C-alpha cells in the first residue's frame, strides 16, 4: 500500500500504490506527489534497472518496501 | 654564525630586488606577512606588495600572467608531442575509488609520455570532458577526508592549524603507504600538465619541497602560526635587559615531545644527554633544531616520495622560476565563487521565442538568486554547471568557454545540465519563486546521467 | 516540434520528430525522405557527435532543438 | 599564409560546426588542410 521514497537530502514522504499496478503507475504518483516530471525521472534499486513494461508486481516487491529516486538530469 | 645563520632569511619568492627586507622578530605576523593570518587575498590581479607587506628603502622579469602563459604553451607543446593515452574506470566512493586508483596508477608511470586520460566510472552513459574533473575532485575528497586507508591504516594528512590546508604525516611510514605517497603528486602533474583543477590544496613547505627550493624560517609562518609567535616572543625575551632571569626559571631544554601524527615523545634535537638547558646564547640553534625536525626530518620519506613522483611525470625543466602562490593558482584556482566573475563568464543564448519586453527581465531574478545564496549551495551550483567545485583564474582556463540558454517556457520543467563540456540549459518561468524553488531544488544533485 | 539541421552554406531542411526516437528510424527516415546513404555525413550536437546505439533520449535531443549535419 | 589574411567568416562556421576547441585548433587547419573544410571538420572529429 505505502513505499519508502528516499533521496539524497532525506526527504520522504509517503505515496500510496495498488498491489498490482505498473511502474508508470509509481512515476505518476511520485510526479503528482511532488512535481518531478518523469522524463528526468529513473528506478534503479537492488541492483537492476527497471523498464515500464514489465509490471510492478513482475519484480517481486513486496508492501513497505523500498526503493531509490536517482534524477538522471545531467550529462 | 649567530642569529643572522642561513635559515632566518628571506629567500629570492618573497622579496623585490634594491630593498632591505624587514627585521624578522620585530614586527607581528599580521603586519609582515599578511598572507599567514587570512589567505583569501591570492586573486590573479593581486599585486605582490600587499601580499608580504611593505619593504624597507635601499635609500632611507613579469608577474603572473607572463609566467603562466608560457607554461600553458610549453605544456601543450609537450601534449602534442607524445600520443599515448590512458583510460580509467573508477568508482564513486572512498575506499574503492582508492584502491583502484593505485592499482591502475602503477601499470602507467612504471620518463613518461602519456597524452590525454579518458574517465569513466560505471554503468553511467556521461562519458564526456567534465568526467576528469569529476574524477579529480573524486580523488581529492577521497584523499582529503580523514577516517582510514582501505589496506594496500592512518590517514595521510592532518591540518597544522588553518582550515583547507594538508600535511602529510608519516604514521611509522612503510613499503605501501610510500608507494600511496609516491603515486598522489602524479595526479597533481597531470593535472598541472592538462590544465585542470584539482582540489588538493598543500602547505607552501610541501609545494617548495617538491619544486626544489630551500625552506626557510618565514615558511613556519604558514605552518603554525602561534608556535611562530612563541618563539617570537621567545626570541624577542632572549635578547632583554637581563635575559637570566627569566630563562633560569622558564626550563627548557633540546629535547621535544610529539603529538599522535607524528609518533611517540622524548626525541633528543642535539645528541648525548637531553639534560642540557637552554641558555640564553644559544636559543637560535634550538629554534632552528626545532623547526627543522618538525619539517624535514619527520617527514622525509613522504616528502621524498612525492617528489620522485611529481618528477615521474613532468621532465626537470618546466617548473623552473615557478613560486608556490601561482603554483597554487595554477591548480587550485580562485578557491571561493565570486559572482562577478561568474557573471563575466556567460552569454545568455536565447531560444525561447517569448516577448516579456524581449527577454532581459528573468535575468536580474537569475542573478538576484545567485547574489542571495550560501557558499557551500554556491559551490553546489558551480560544480552543477562545470563539474568543478572552483572556477579558474583566466579565460584560458575553460575549454569550451561556458554558456546558459534559455528553452521555451514550461513551468514544470527543472533546469538540466548538459555538463559534457559546459552548458546549461534553463526554461523559462513566470514569477520569482518558482525559479528559486525549482533551481534550489534542481542543484542538490551530483550524478550525471544521460 | 521542430529540428532546424543547419547545413554549412546556409540552407535549413525541416524535420518532425520524437524524444523517443532511435538512429535505426533516423536511417530509416534519411532513406524515406532523402536517399542520402548513412556513411556519408555527420551530426553535431552541442559539439558532440551522436551514436546509432545510443537514442535521442540518451544524448538529450528533446523538442525544438539545434543539429548540425557535415558531409564525408 | 598569414593568420590575417583569412576572413572571419570561414572561422565562424568553424565554430558553430565545431565549438568547445582552441584558436590554435584554425591555425593548423589552416596550416596543414589548405581549405578542404568537410575532410579537416571529419578528421576533428575523428580524434
Amino acid at each position: 500500500m505505502q513505499i519508502f521514497v528516499k533521496t539524497l537530502t532525506g526527504k520522504t514522504i509517503t505515496l500510496e500504490v495498488e498491489p498490482s499496478d505498473t511502474i508508470e503507475n509509481v512515476k505518476a504518483k511520485i510526479q503528482d506527489k511532488e512535481g518531478i516530471p518523469p522524463d528526468q525521472q529513473r528506478l534503479i534499486f537492488a541492483g537492476k534497472q527497471l523498464e515500464d513494461g514489465r509490471t510492478l508486481s513482475d519484480y517481486n516487491i513486496q508492501k513497505e518496501s523500498t526503493l531509490h529516486l536517482v534524477l538522471r538530469l545531467r550529462g | 654564525t649567530g642569529q643572522n645563520h642561513p635559515f632566518f632569511r628571506r629567500s629570492d619568492s618573497m622579496t623585490f630586488l634594491g630593498c632591505i627586507p624587514p627585521n624578522p622578530f620585530e614586527v607581528p605576523l599580521a603586519e609582515a606577512i599578511p598572507l599567514a593570518d587570512q589567505p583569501h587575498l591570492l586573486q590573479p590581479n593581486a599585486r605582490k606588495e600587499d601580499l608580504f607587506g611593505r619593504p624597507s628603502q635601499g635609500l632611507y622579469l613579469g608577474g603572473f600572467e607572463v609566467k603562466e602563459s608560457k607554461f600553458r604553451r610549453e605544456m601543450e607543446k609537450l601534449r602534442n608531442q607524445q600520443s599515448r593515452d590512458l583510460s580509467l574506470e573508477v568508482d564513486r566512493d572512498r575506499d574503492l575509488l582508492i584502491q583502484q586508483t593505485m592499482r591502475q596508477l602503477n601499470n602507467h608511470f612504471g620518463p613518461m609520455a602519456v597524452h590525454r586520460v579518458k574517465v569513466t566510472f560505471k554503468d553511467e552513459p556521461g562519458e564526456g570532458s567534465g568526467v576528469a574533473r569529476s574524477f579529480y575532485t573524486a580523488i581529492a575528497q577521497a584523499f582529503l577526508s580523514n577516517e582510514k586507508l582501505p589496506n594496500l591504516n592512518a590517514p595521510l594528512f592532518y591540518q597544522p592549524g588553518k582550515r583547507g590546508f594538508y600535511t602529510p604525516r608519516p604514521g611509522k611510514n612503510t613499503e605501501a603507504r610510500l608507494n600511496c605517497f609516491r603515486n598522489i603528486g602524479r595526479i597533481l602533474g597531470l593535472c598541472l600538465l592538462q590544465n585542470e583543477l584539482c582540489p588538493i590544496t598543500l602547505n607552501r613547505h610541501v609545494i617548495k619541497v617538491l619544486l626544489g627550493r630551500k625552506v626557510n624560517w618565514h615558511d613556519f609562518a604558514f605552518f603554525d602560526p602561534v608556535m611562530y609567535e612563541s618563539l617570537r616572543q621567545l626570541i624577542l625575551a632572549s635578547q632583554s635587559s637581563d635575559a637570566d632571569a627569566v630563562f633560569s626559571a622558564m626550563d627548557l631544554a633540546f629535547a621535544i615531545d610529539l603529538c599522535k601524527e607524528e609518533g611517540g615523545g622524548q626525541v633528543e634535537l642535539i645528541p648525548n644527554g637531553v639534560n642540557i638547558p637552554v641558555t640564553p646564547q644559544n636559543v637560535y640553534e634550538y629554534v632552528r633544531k626545532y623547526a627543522e625536525h618538525r619539517m624535514l626530518v619527520v617527514a622525509e620519506q613522504p616528502l621524498h616520495a612525492m617528489r620522485k613522483g611529481l618528477l615521474d611525470v613532468l621532465p626537470k625543466n618546466s617548473l623552473e622560476d615557478l613560486t608556490a602562490e601561482d603554483f597554487r593558482l595554477l591548480v587550485n584556482g580562485c578557491g571561493e565563487v565570486n559572482v562577478q566573475m561568474l557573471i563575466s563568464f556567460t552569454s545568455f543564448n536565447d531560444e525561447s521565442g517569448e516577448n516579456a519586453e524581449k527577454l532581459l527581465q528573468f535575468k536580474r531574478w537569475f542573478w538576484s538568486i545567485v547574489e542571495k545564496m550560501s557558499m557551500t549551495e554556491r559551490q553546489d551550483l558551480v560544480y552543477f554547471w562545470t563539474s568543478s567545485p572552483s572556477l579558474p583564474a583566466s579565460e584560458e582556463g575553460f575549454q569550451p568557454m561556458p554558456s546558459i540558454t534559455i528553452r521555451p517556457p514550461d513551468d514544470q520543467h527543472l533546469p538540466t545540465a548538459n555538463t559534457c563540456i559546459s552548458r546549461l540549459y534553463v526554461p523559462l518561468y513566470s514569477s520569482k519563486q518558482i525559479l528559486k524553488q525549482k533551481l534550489l531544488l534542481a542543484i542538490k544533485t551530483k550524478n550525471f546521467g544521460f
